[PDB]
DNA sequence: TATCCCCCCTTCGGTGCTTTGCACCGAAGGGGGG
C-alpha cells in the first residue's frame, strides 16, 4: 500500500541509543542476515550523518536452527505519536480470556512487503559492531516496515483485516487478536480440531502471501489470595509473624481486624512459648480467614493507567507476581515454578518468567506490563540474551531493595 | 588522485554560522601571513573567500602541543555545538590481546588524512577564519576551509567513513589479508611470506595512492617491535611502552593523580596493582598546591607497585583453537585481580577490579561483580565468555543464590584453593532458638532535637536505656540491636521493630561504611546462633509498647 | 583558550521511599592511553 507518513510527538527528538556487546556467533549470524535482507533490498546502508541508533539483538527462537534478528524499539515505540490509540489498536475481545485454548502464530514475515515512510526512514537505524572495535559498526538502514514498531502494525492492520475476511466467514468460532509481530489465534473448541485447524488457517496465509506452535491455556488461571497459616497450637514467634502478615493484609482488605490478637501479646514471653488461643482470637482469626478467602472487591482495569507487574523470589526455584496499577488493588497475583532443566539458573528462570507474565497481560488485557525485576542491570543486560525468545519485548525498571516479603508464600 | 564522495552536513535548524574574533596574540608566534597557510592554499586545502562569508573563527597557534612544532590548531568549540549532531560509530579501542598468530606484520601510518579528505561545499563558508598580521596591528585576510578541518565535531566519524570506503574494495579483494584501521592508523598483517607481504603492502600503497591517499616511508615501520597505539608490537609477544614514573620525594595531589593513572594503565599486563590506599588520599584531598603527605601505607603501595614494574612483563596474541581461562585472586579491602590465559604462566590478558557497589556489601557479591565484569571486557575484547577459576567454595556459591533474594549467576567456574578464599562468616536463624534469651529493642528520636535513646527489655526482666546525641532513627535501632548483641551470650533472639536495620543484617554484610554496622558484624561474627524477627510499631504487642513508651 | 573515543577515580544534587535519612545512581570533572 501506500506509504502513510509518520511524525514524533511534537518538542522531542528521535532515538540515540547505544549498542551492547555481542558475542562472536551472534555478530557472525547478524552479518549473514543483513547481507542477505540487504541484497533483498530490505536494508539500505547509511553513512554518518544519521545521529539515530537503536540496539540490535540476535536470538534464536525455541525448535529451530536458524537465528533470527531482533532490534529493539523500545525508545522509538515510546517516541512515536500515537500508532497505537490514532491506529486500529485500540479494540481487545473481553471474550480472550475465556477460551480454551490460544494459540501464538508469527505474522512478522509478512510485514517485509510494505515500504515505510521516507521521511521516517532515518529514525530506524542500527549499528552492528565488531569483534575487539576492529572495524567501524557496520550500520544499516530499513526499506521496509520494520519487526518490533508499534506503528508497523497500524500499517498492516488494511491489508490483515482482508487477508482475516475469508477465514472469520466461513470459520466465526475463534476469536483473533495479534499484537505486534504476532497473531493470537483462540478457539473455544476441542484441542484435537484446534492443531488440525491451525494448519487449514496456515495454509490459507501461506498461500496469499512458519511450521512452529504455541499453546496457552487462560481459562485454567485463577488469582492467588493470601491465606493465614492453620495451626492447632501457636508460639509467640507464629503469632506475632500472624499479625504482622494481618497488618500487611489490612492496606489491601479493611475488614481484617487485629485488636484481640494484638491484645494476646500483652507481655514479655520468650518467643519458643505455646499460647493457646481463646474464643474471641478464634472467633476474629476465622473471620479474617474467610475475608482473605474472600476475592478481592473493588478492583477494575483503566485503560488511562500503565500496569506495574512486581517479581519475588520465593527460593527453591519458585517466583510470584503481582500486576496491578494502584499498590494496593492487584490485578492479577500468580505464581511460577522452575521448569525441568533450568533449576539451577536464576536468570533463565527469571528470564522465562517475565516472558510468560507478558504473554499473559497481552491475552488478558492487551497491554503489556511495566516490569520491576529483582536483579542486578549489569548482569540482566549482560545475559537475558541468550535465553529471550520473544519477538517483543516490555520495557523493566530495576529495584535493589530486598522484598523481605513471605506474604506471597 | 580520486574523487572520494563528501557527506552532506549542516547546522542545527534555527541557528547560523558563529562570528568569533581573535584574542590578542604575539608578533612571535604569529605572522603577516601565517606562513603554513599560503602553501596549503596552493596545494588547494584552502581557498579566498573575502567578501560575502561574514563568518570568523577562534585561530591560534600552539606551542604545548607536538614539541612546539606550532600545528594550526583552529578551535570550533562554538561551532561544535552550533553544528548538527553526529553520531560515532566505533566505540572503543583495538587491544592487542584480541589479535592472531600472523607471520608477517606491517604498520601503515596515514599523514595529515584529515587535510586529504574533502569537506562540503556548502559547509565550507561557516568555516572561516582570518588572523591578524603584526602585533594585531593589521587586519589580516580571512580564508575559509576547502578539506576536512583538524578537531571538527565531525571529522572523525567524516574520516572514517572515507577511509572504510576505500579500503572495502581492496578487503573484498583479499579476506586473508587483516587490516585494522583505527582513527590514523593501519596496522596491515597476514599469514603471507615476507616477501609476498611486502608487495601486497606496495599495492596497498599504490591502491591509496590512486585514491590520492600516501603513506610516507617516514612513518612507514618496516621492521618489529611495531609502536601501535602505546604498545610493542613482537612476533609473538605485546608490550606497552615502557613507562617511566614519576620519582619525586616529595608527592603533591597532582602527581598521585598521575601515579594512579600511569598504574592503571600499567594494570593491563603488571600484575597486582593496587591503588586504593592512593586514592583515600585524593577523596577530600587539598588544593593541587599542597604538598600532600604520604601515609606508610600509601608509600609502601607505592615500594610494592615499583618493584613490581621494574621487570618487564609481556601478554600474548589470541589463539582462536584454544579457550579462555580466568583466574581471580582476593587483595583484601575489596580488590580483586586476574589473568585471563589459554596456556598456564602465558596470559593474554590482566587487571583489577576495585570498585564498591553500594554501602554495604560482602565477598561473594563483589565476587560476583568482578566476574560480571571480566564477562562484558572478555565479550568486548574477543567475543567468549571465558571458564572462570574462582576461590568461592561451590558449597558457599550454592547456599548464596539459593538463599539469597536476587537472580545471580556465574557462567562456569572450578574450584581453585587459593587463599584468602570467599566464605560467610555468619548466618542468621530461620527458626527461634530453643532456650535463648530474647531482647525487644527499640529507638525513638526526635530529628528537631537530634537527641533520643536507646536501649532494649528481655524476658528475664534486665532493663537498659541510654540516651543518644546526634543521631538519627536509623541510628538508634542499629545501636538497640548492638547493645542487644553486646549484652547477650553465644546464643540470642533479638526482636527488632525496624525494617531498615532487619535489612540491613538480614543482607549478611562483611564491610560497611559505618561503624556502627562493622562492630554488629564483629559482634555477629563473634555470637554462635542469632535470629532476628520483626514485629510491626505501636500494635501493642507484648513488651515492645512498654519499650517504646522507655525510648520514647 | 584544540576536537572526539575508550578507561580509571571522586563529587554531586537528583529521585526511591527503604523517609525527610538513606540507599542508589548518572552526570560531570580530574587523571591515564589514544
Ligand atoms: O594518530 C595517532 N597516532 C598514534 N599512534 C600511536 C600513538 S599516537 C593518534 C590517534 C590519533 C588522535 C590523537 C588525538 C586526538 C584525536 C586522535
Amino acid at each position: 500500500i501506500e506509504t502513510v507518513p509518520v511524525k514524533l510527538k511534537p518538542g522531542m527528538d528521535g532515538p540515540k541509543v547505544k549498542q551492547w556487546p555481542l558475542t562472536e556467533e551472534k555478530i557472525k549470524a547478524l552479518v549473514e542476515i543483513c547481507t542477505e535482507m540487504e541484497k533483498e533490498g530490505k536494508i539500505s546502508k547509511i553513512g554518518p550523518e544519521n545521529p539515530y541508533n537503536t540496539p540490535v539483538f540476535a536470538i534464536k527462537k525455541k525448535d529451530s536452527t536458524k537465528w533470527r534478528k531482533l532490534v529493539d524499539f523500545r525508545e522509538l515505540n515510546k517516541r512515536t505519536q500515537d500508532f497505537w490509540e490514532v491506529q486500529l489498536g485500540i479494540p481487545h475481545p473481553a471474550g480472550l480470556k475465556k477460551k480454551k485454548s490460544v494459540t501464538v502464530l508469527d505474522v512478522g514475515d509478512a510485514y517485509f512487503s510494505v515500504p515505510l515512510d521516507e521521511d521516517f526512514r532515518k529514525y530506524t537505524a542500527f549499528t552492528i559492531p565488531s569483534i575487539n572495535n576492529e572495524t567501524p559498526g557496520i550500520r544499516y538502514q530499513y526499506n521496509v516496515l520494520p519487526q518490533g514498531w508499534k506503528g508497523s502494525p497500524a500499517i498492516f492492520q488494511s491489508s490483515m483485516t482482508k487477508i482475516l475476511e475469508p477465514f472469520k466467514k466461513q470459520n466465526p468460532d475463534i476469536v483473533i487478536y495479534q499484537y505486534m509481530d504476532d497473531l493470537y489465534v483462540g478457539s473455544d473448541l476441542e484441542i484435537g480440531q484446534h492443531r488440525t485447524k491451525i494448519e487449514e488457517l496456515r495454509q490459507h496465509l501461506l498461500r496469499w502471501g512458519l511450521w512452529m506452535g504455541y499453546e496457552l491455556h487462560p481459562d485454567k488461571w485463577t488469582v492467588q489470595p493470601i491465606v493465614l497459616p492453620e495451626k492447632d497450637s501457636w508460639t509467640v514467634n507464629d503469632i506475632q509473624k500472624l499479625v504482622g502478615k494481618l497488618n500487611w493484609a489490612s492496606q489491601i482488605y479493611p475488614g481484617i481486624k487485629v485488636r484481640q490478637l494484638s491484645k494476646l501479646l500483652r507481655g514479655t514471653k520468650a518467643l519458643t512459648e505455646v499460647i493457646p488461643l481463646t474464643e474471641e482470637a478464634e472467633l476474629e482469626l476465622a473471620e479474617n480467614r474467610e475475608i482473605l478467602k474472600e476475592p478481592v472487591h473493588g478492583v477494575y482495569y483503566d485503560p488511562s493507567k500503565d500496569l506495574i507487574a512486581e517479581i519475588q523470589k520465593q527460593g527453591q526455584g519458585q517466583w510470584t507476581y503481582q500486576i496491578y496499577q494502584e499498590p494496593f488493588k492487584n490485578l492479577k497475583t500468580g505464581k511460577y515454578a522452575r521448569m525441568r532443566g533450568a533449576h539451577t539458573n536464576d536468570v533463565k528462570q527469571l528470564t522465562e518468567a517475565v516472558q510468560k507474565i507478558t504473554t499473559e497481560s497481552i491475552v488478558i488485557w492487551g497491554k503489556t506490563p511495566k516490569f520491576k525485576l529483582p536483579i542486578q542491570k549489569e548482569t540482566w543486560e549482560t545475559w537475558w540474551t541468550e535465553y529471550w525468545q520473544a519477538t517483543w519485548i516490555p520495557e523493566w525498571e530495576f529495584v535493589n531493595t530486598p522484598p523481605l516479603v513471605k506474604l506471597w508464600y | 588522485i580520486s574523487p572520494i564522495e563528501t557527506v552532506p552536513v549542516k547546522l542545527k535548524p534555527g541557528m547560523d554560522g558563529p562570528k568569533v574574533k581573535q584574542w590578542p596574540l604575539t608578533e612571535e608566534k604569529i605572522k603577516a601571513l601565517v606562513e603554513i597557510c599560503t602553501e596549503m592554499e596552493k596545494e588547494g586545502k584552502i581557498s579566498k573567500i573575502g567578501p560575502e562569508n561574514p563568518y570568523n573563527t577562534p585561530v591560534f597557534a600552539i606551542k604545548k602541543k607536538d614539541s612546539t612544532k606550532w600545528r594550526k590548531l583552529v578551535d570550533f568549540r562554538e561551532l561544535n555545538k552550533r553544528t548538527q549532531d553526529f553520531w560515532e560509530v566505533q566505540l572503543g579501542i583495538p587491544h592487542p590481546a584480541g589479535l592472531k598468530k600472523k607471520k608477517s606484520v606491517t604498520v601503515l601510518d596515514v599523514g595529515d588524512a584529515y587535510f586529504s579528505v574533502p569537506l562540503d561545499e556548502d559547509f565550507r563558508k561557516y568555516t572561516a577564519f582570518t588572523i591578524p598580521s603584526i602585533n594585531n596591528e593589521t587586519p589580516g585576510i580571512r580564508y575559509q576551509y576547502n578539506v576536512l578541518p583538524q578537531g571538527w565535531k565531525g571529522s572523525p566519524a567524516i574520516f572514517q567513513s572515507s577511509m572504510t570506503k576505500i579500503l572495502e574494495p581492496f578487503k573484498k579483494q583479499n579476506p586473508d589479508i587483516v587490516i585494522y584501521q583505527y582513527m590514523d592508523d593501519l596496522y596491515v598483517g597476514s599469514d603471507l611470506e615476507i616477501g609476498q607481504h611486502r608487495t601486497k603492502i606496495e599495492e596497498l600503497r599504490q591502491h591509496l595512492l590512486r585514491w590520492g591517499l600516501t603513506t610516507p616511508d617516514k612513518k612507514h615501520q618496516k621492521e618489529p617491535p611495531f609502536l601501535w597505539m602505546g604498545y610493542e608490537l613482537h612476533p609473538d609477544k605485546w608490550t606497552v611502552q615502557p613507562i617511566v614514573l614519576p620519582e619525586k620525594d616529595s608527592w603533591t595531589v597532582n602527581d598521585i593523580q598521575k601515579l594512579v593513572g600511569k598504574l592503571n594503565w600499567a594494570s593491563q599486563i603488571y600484575p597486582g596493582i593496587k591503588v586504593r590506599q592512593l586514592s583515600k588520599l585524593l577523596r577530600g584531598t587539598k588544593a593541587l598546591t599542597e604538598v600532600i603527605p604520604l601515609t606508610e601505607e600509601a608509600e609502601l603501595e607505592l615500594a610494592e607497585n615499583r618493584e613490581i614494574l621494574k621487570e618487564p612483563v609481556h601478554g600474548v596474541y589470541y589463539d582462536p583453537s584454544k579457550d579462555l581461562i580466568a583466574e581471580i585472586q582476593k587483595q583484601g579491602q575489596g580488590q580483586w585481580t586476574y589473568q585471563i590465559y589459554q596456556e598456564p604462566f602465558k596470559n593474554l590478558k590482566t587487571g583489577k577490579y576495585a570498585r564498591m557497589r553500594g554501602a554495604h556489601t560482602n565477598d561473594v557479591k563483589q565476587l560476583t561483580e568482578a566476574v560480571q565484569k571480566i564477562t562484558t571486557e572478555s565479550i568486548v575484547i574477543w567475543g567468549k565468555t571465558p571458564k572462570f577459576k574462582l576461590p568461592i567454595q561451590k558449597e558457599t556459591w550454592e547456599t548464596w543464590w539459593t538463599e539469597y533474594w536476587q537472580a545471580t549467576w556465574i557462567p562456569e567456574w572450578e574450584f581453585v584453593n587459593t587463599p584468602p578464599l570467599v566464605k560467610l562468616w555468619y548466618q542468621l536463624e530461620k527458626e527461634p532458638i530453643v532456650g535463648a534469651e530474647t531482647f525487644y529493642v527499640d529507638g525513638a528520636a526526635n530529628r528537631e532535637t537530634k537527641l533520643g535513646k536507646a536501649g532494649y527489655v528481655t524476658n528475664k526482666g534486665r532493663q537498659k536505656v541510654v540516651p543518644l546525641t546526634n543521631t538519627t532513627n536509623q541510628k538508634t535501632e542499629l545501636q538497640a540491636i548492638y547493645l542487644a548483641l553486646q549484652d547477650s551470650g553465644l546464643e540470642v533472639n533479638i526482636v527488632t521493630n525496624s525494617q531498615y536495620a532487619l535489612g540491613i543484617i538480614q543482607a549478611q554484610p562483611d564491610k560497611s561504611e559505618s561503624e556502627l554496622v562493622n562492630q554488629i558484624i564483629e559482634q555477629l561474627i563473634k555470637k554462635e546462633k542469632v535470629y532476628l524477627a520483626w514485629v510491626p510499631a505501636h500494635k501493642g504487642i507484648g513488651g515492645n509498647e512498654q519499650v517504646d513508651k522507655l525510648v520514647s
